[PDB]
């Protein structure tokens, strides 16, 4: 017969520190308790939690618990912690090929926190490579959804922006987000004003920070 | 002592090309247990590809990769290999070697921390560093946020650290852009208004690929 | 043919039966698990434990000698012929709950058996009786003639 193929459902999923959350896992045949966990950490680390449906490894904290028979398989997280945040694989052990689902990855829920903005003009090292990128730092806030706009001189401008964001915080389960928009010298130096403007949830003006090229 | 899987580092190869990467392992007896090896790239979960038992150097293949992927082990070196032919950019990836417990229960127990693979005609390029600085009319809060520019290097990855590694709590490292074959990222860190510009405060670069160390020490501007 | 028996020190045995020679050790160290590997519930199921015929009916005769009821005692684990890791047919005889009656039953046949037969199970601890046939990974060095010939 084919290969057995691991759902997950979910792929994504938030809980507040000390909710249960429960993970589900089908696979499309009979696997007989041949189902195993894994972690993996935003540092791409990977860790065995569970096999054989609901046996601990040394070391796995009583939280983890799985449960499951025949096709349908949970895992569930009690009293969620801080460092659970990872993504989790379920994997059929019955016979091969192996095959994993495909993930589930696990986010925490706290209170909101706006972004603290800052701003930097380019350095005269990157003046002289031709290049003029200005920085924007979103840092700490939550929940995730952000909006950034540059203005230069009044005007709105997208072309040159590149946006990346970092994965949740470990610590404090905030997101930051890093917002460069890169002009060449040249065009940096037609301009006055470089503005970063960030539209978040926790307040209902945009936070604005600025730049003027004349110092 | 403990078990450890050490994989080798991360390799660009072009199109076309061939490229073998190995999984050393310590702490147990590498004759009696499979050595796995798994598939990750972002959005398409996790793919097994086969396994090899060092023991006898019997191979079972995931029918996906037979022809892609070769495996062999070195029982004298407790050494596992996977070498890849004719790549293609849908074999940009990490690989992650895992082995099983001893009596082959199919669950991995121990995984090494993986190997990037990219394959791309784009050619080795080191970074630029550029320090990021408050504007000379900027105002002074309690904290101040600083950071670096890591500009248009190839391939990944990069390692920024602050002060030598001595500035760690208040360190963002944001994922790097791809644009142009080129890859940018930036990196902020915050520090009490008091310690900067009293106390200097420097990041470091390193590039691996291209050889490349920087330390770029963050003045303000006059 | 008729199978011989010898006991290397207090928990290393053999059997030698026809060509096979076996590897007994009692020991509080199992390395299966009901879970993965086989349950043996009649004697036709020790083929699955052994690849060659020939070394069955050793078995099949041992454990009878041991005492073992296949009606009524719990069943022998064995690992699957078809693993790389070998042949390894176990007797749980704990000296704790659910095979306090067994266990000793099983080790008055090792007693019959071998006659300097030596008991290590520890009240309240896990016991086996483990048996690998030599020249399976799962014997290692232990059926080498530096051995072999100590025995006999
Ligand atoms: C050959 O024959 C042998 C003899 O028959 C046979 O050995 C016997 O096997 C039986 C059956 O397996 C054993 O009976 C079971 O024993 C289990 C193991 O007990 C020990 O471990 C427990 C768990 O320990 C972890 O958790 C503790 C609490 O957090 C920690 O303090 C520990 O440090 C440890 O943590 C570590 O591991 C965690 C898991 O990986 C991990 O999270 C963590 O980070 C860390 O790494 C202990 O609680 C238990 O303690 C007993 O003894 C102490 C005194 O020393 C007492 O104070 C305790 O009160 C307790 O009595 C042991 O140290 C047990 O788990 C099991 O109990 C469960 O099942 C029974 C029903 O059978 C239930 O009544 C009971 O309530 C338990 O339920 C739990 O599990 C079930 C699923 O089974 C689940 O549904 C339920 O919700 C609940 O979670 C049972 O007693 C027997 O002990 C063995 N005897 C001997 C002598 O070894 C052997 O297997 C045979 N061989 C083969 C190959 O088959
Ligand atoms: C019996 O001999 C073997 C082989 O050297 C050894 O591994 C084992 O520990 C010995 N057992 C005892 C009780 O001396
Ligand atoms: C039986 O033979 C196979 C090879 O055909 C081998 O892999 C396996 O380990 C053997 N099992 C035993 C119990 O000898
Ligand atoms: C032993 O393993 C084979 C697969 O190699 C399987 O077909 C067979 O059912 C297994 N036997 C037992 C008794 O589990």
């Amino acid at each position: 017969t084919g290969d057995i193929q691991m759902t997950q459902t979910t792929s994504s999923l938030s809980a507040s520190l000390g909710d249960r959350v429960s993970i589900s896992c089908r696979a499309s045949q009979d696997i007989n308790n041949y189902l195993n966990w894994y972690q993996q950490k935003p540092d791409g680390t990977v860790k065995l939690l569970i096999h054989y449906t609901s046996r601990l490894r040394s070391g796995v904290p009583s939280r983890f618990s799985g449960s499951g028979f025949g096709t349908d398989y949970s895992l569930t997280i009690t009293n969620l912690e801080q460092e659970d945040i990872a993504t989790y694989f379920c994997q059929q052990g019955k016979t091969l090929p192996l095959t994993f689902g495909a993930g589930t990855k696990l986010e925490i829920k706290r209170t909101d926190a706006a972004p603290t903005v800052s701003i930097f003009p380019p350095s005269s090292e990157q003046l002289t490579s031709g290049g003029a990128s200005v920085v924007c730092f979103l840092n700490n806030f939550y929940p995730k959804d952000i909006n950034v706009k540059w203005k230069i001189d009044g005007s709105e401008r997208q072309n040159g922006v590149l946006n990346s964001w970092t994965d949740q915080d470990s610590k404090d389960s905030t997101y930051s987000m890093s917002s460069t928009l890169t002009l060449t010298k040249d065009e940096y130096e037609r301009h006055n004003s470089y503005t970063c403007e960030a539209t978040h949830k926790t307040s209902t003006s945009p936070i604005v920070k600025s730049f003027n090229r004349n110092e | 002592g403990q078990v450890q899987l050490q994989q080798s580092g991360a390799e660009l190869v072009k199109p076309g090309a061939s490229v073998k990467i190995s999984c050393k392992a310590s702490g147990y007896a590498f004759g009696s247990h499979w050595m796995n090896w798994v598939k990750q790239r972002p959005g398409k979960g996790l793919e097994w590809i086969g396994q090899i038992y060092p023991g006898d150097g019997d191979t079972n293949y995931n029918g996906k990769f037979k022809g892609k992927a070769t495996l062999t082990a070195d029982k004298s070196s407790s050494t596992a290999y996977m070498q890849f032919s004719s790549l293609t950019s849908e074999d940009s990836a990490v690989y992650f070697c895992a082995r099983d417990d001893y009596g082959t229960r199919y669950y991995f127990d121990y995984w090494g921390q993986g190997t990037t693979l990219t394959v791309s005609s784009a050619t080795t390029k080191g970074p630029s560093v550029y320090p990021l600085a408050p504007g000379s009319a900027a105002q002074t809060n309690s904290m101040v946020t600083l950071g670096c520019l890591v500009k248009g290097y190839f391939p990944e990855p990069v390692t920024v650290t602050w002060n030598s590694g001595s500035l760690s709590s208040g360190v963002h490292t944001f994922p790097a852009v791809l644009q142009s074959d080129l890859y940018t990222l930036s990196s902020s860190v915050t520090v009490p208004s008091s310690t900067w510009p009293s106390q200097t405060v420097t990041c470091n670069v390193a590039h691996p690929a291209s050889s490349t160390k920087v330390d770029k020490k963050i003045v303000p501007r006059d | 043919e008729l199978p011989s028996l010898c006991m290397l020190n207090n928990s290393f045995y053999y059997m030698k039966g026809g060509a096979n020679i076996f590897l007994i050790r009692v020991s509080d160290v199992s390395v299966l698990m009901k879970e993965y590997d086989v349950s043996v519930y009649e004697p036709e199921d020790l083929g699955n434990c052994l690849n060659k015929s020939d070394s069955s009916w050793a078995i099949h005769w041992f454990s009878i000698a041991l005492g073992h009821d296949w009606l009524m005692d719990p069943p022998m684990l064995c690992r699957n012929k078809t693993k790389k890791e070998g042949s390894n047919i176990q007797f749980n005889i704990s000296k704790a709950d659910e095979s306090r009656v067994y266990g000793k039953k099983i080790r008055n046949g090792m007693r019959h058996l071998f006659r300097g037969f030596y008991d290590p199970c520890e009240e309240g601890k896990v016991c086996y009786v483990t048996i690998n046939q030599c020249g399976d990974p799962s014997s290692f060095e232990y059926c080498g003639t530096n051995y072999l010939s100590k025995c006999q």
